[PDB]
């Protein structure tokens, strides 16, 4: 399906995120996807572990 | 605004995603694929002719500085839907 080219860099929008998933294997890149309230998906490093701590935010709602 | 997700190419051997050419659409605006990014080079007429089915031999390659430098592979390639 879409795979992400780079990682965004800077800090994740945690109140305005909706949702998160992981994209595929096929991908060159491991990337965890957030997505915005307003539709905006986000490539993200997951080994980065601020980007676990919003995918841990995320799920406990 | 480059950080986002971006349709590939699938294939039927079984290996990586690859990018249509080196560049991406995020937001609105055009990012360049990294170096070292696989991509597929493709003809005009099979850019026009690219289908959900695999119908089209396309040329693998890595994006060197925005452009795709085939490897000398081929492998067929068609559109996620």
């Amino acid at each position: 399906r879409e795979c992400c080219l780079e990682y965004f860099k800077g800090a994740i929008p945690l109140r305005k995120l909706k949702t998160w998933y992981q994209t595929s294997e096929d991908c060159s890149r491991d990337a965890i996807v957030f997505v915005t309230v307003q539709g905006r998906a986000i490539c993200s490093d997951p080994n980065n572990k601020r980007v676990k701590n919003a995918v841990k935010y995320l799920q406990s709602l | 605004r480059s950080a986002c997700p971006a349709r590939h190419l699938n294939n039927t051997n079984g290996t990586v995603l690859k990018l249509l050419g080196c560049h991406y659409f995020c937001n609105g605006t055009l990012s360049t694929a990294p170096d070292g990014y696989p991509c597929y080079n493709l003809t005009a007429q099979q850019v026009r002719t690219l289908t959900t089915y695999p119908n089209t031999s396309c040329a693998v390659g890595v994006c060197m500085k925005g452009t795709c430098v085939k490897n000398g592979t081929m492998e067929q390639c068609f559109k996620t839907p």
